[PDB]
Parts: structure tokens; C-alpha cells; sequence
């Protein structure tokens, strides 16, 4: 309904995270985005200069479908954080047993400046099938973005960084290279007293 | 085009 979820493949549940161990039996775990009436649509040639124009990339994706499949989530990330480990867990949900790849590609100015791939096997559960990406540990990029974000002194400086930063994910059925998801990430800096917001929006023509 | 510029619903710049 509002969910990120196409024909085949679900996500119930995104988040990135820094977990602290304060002691050796005590964890803090700051959730800095986290997904868990109708969605609002978006022109995707809004966004495609935001993201790599090659072969794999967004306007080529999009051009091969399923259509149903693309999403752009606006994230409002929470910033107010102080032994440390930076990790990203997932879930998703299919009716059909499959191999999925989860590529992330880290894109500063349009250009891809990170990639890292995972690979999940269906997990049967109740009649449903679950892929649970675990603790992915985050990239020394995205830790050395978070360090130099919080250096800034004023949100309005570090919102103008992220007019030039985006995340693409892309979940393929890794058998038959189907694109099952496809999620484009953009940021700002959260200012709600209640934790990081987010809003979603399919992407069409 | 800046962002606050570009076609894009008026709640991408308003946080829930």
C-alpha cells in the first residue's frame, strides 16, 4: 500500500546505525534512518542527473522494468550521537523462494564513489519466504561522511553536502538479473523531536 | 536545477 514492495520482492524493514558498547554487557544503538494515505509519485528525470547515466544505471534500470519496482525514499537522518560499529540491517519478504543481490552504490555529485554487494538466500517462514540482511557492516566511506558532517557547525551547511550525495540500491534476482527492488536514497538532516522521518515515492515517467 | 527548484511534491522539503 505505502510499502516499499514490488511484484515479487518486499522490504518491511531498513535501518543504518551506530551501536556503542559502553560496558561489557551494555550496547547503545542510535538508528540515524529507519523504514519500519498513498504513495505520492515522482518524475524520475527529476533525480536522474543525481545518479550515474551508464548501462546498470538508473535510466537504464527503469527503462527495463517492471516499472513497479522503483521507489525514491527522502530520508531525514538523525544526527545527534556521540567500542563503535556502523551497520545497516534489512528484511524483506517474497511469495517465491529466490537468490537475491543487494548492490548499494554511494554516489557523490552523480558519479558512483562506492559499491558493495550482498547476496541472501530465502529463508522459509510460515508460508512466506524471508531474506534478513544482518548487521552489513557500513563503508568506511559513509563513516568518514558521518565524521565530516558533524564537524559543520550549522544544519544548513550540512544539508548543502547532501544535495550532492545519494544511495542507490538496487536488489536483483541474481538467477534471472530481474531487478526485484529499486530504491533511490536522498537525504537532509532531521530537526523533529521525534527521531529520523522519512517519506516514500514511487518513481514513474 | 537546485533541489528546492526541481518538480517534486511539496512535502520532499517538508519533514514529517
Amino acid at each position: 500500500p505505502r510499502s516499499v514492495a514490488s511484484s515479487k520482492l518486499w522490504m518491511l524493514e531498513f535501518s543504518a546505525f551506530l551501536e556503542q558498547q559502553q560496558d561489557p554487557d551494555t550496547y547503545n544503538k542510535h538508528l540515524f534512518v529507519h523504514i519500519g494515505p498513498y504513495l505520492e509519485a515522482v518524475d524520475i528525470r527529476q533525480i536522474y542527473d543525481k545518479f550515474p547515466e551508464k548501462k546498470g544505471g538508473l535510466k537504464d534500470l527503469f527503462e527495463r522494468g517492471p516499472s513497479n519496482a522503483f521507489f525514491l525514499v527522502k530520508f531525514w537522518a538523525d544526527l545527534n550521537t556521540n567500542s563503535s560499529f556502523y551497520g545497516v540491517s534489512s528484511q524483506y519478504e517474497s511469495p517465491e523462494n529466490m537468490i537475491i543481490t543487494c548492490s548499494t552504490k554511494v554516489c557523490s555529485f552523480g558519479k558512483q564513489v562506492v559499491e558493495k554487494v550482498e547476496t541472501e538466500y530465502a529463508r522459509y517462514e510460515n508460508g512466506h519466504y524471508s531474506y534478513r540482511i544482518h548487521r552489513s557492516p557500513l563503508c568506511e566511506y559513509m563513516i568518514n561522511f558521518i565524521h565530516k558532517l558533524k564537524h559543520l557547525p550549522e544544519k544548513y551547511m550540512m544539508n548543502s553536502v547532501l544535495e550532492n550525495f545519494t544511495i542507490l540500491q538496487v536488489v536483483t534476482n541474481r538467477d534471472t538479473q530481474e531487478t526485484l527492488l529499486c530504491i533511490a536514497y536522498v537525504f537532509e538532516v532531521s530537526a523533529s523531536e521525534h527521531g529520523a522521518q522519512h517519506h516514500i515515492y514511487r518513481l514513474v515517467k | 536545477v537546485p533541489l528546492r527548484a526541481r518538480n517534486l511534491p511539496p512535502s520532499f522539503f517538508t519533514e514529517p
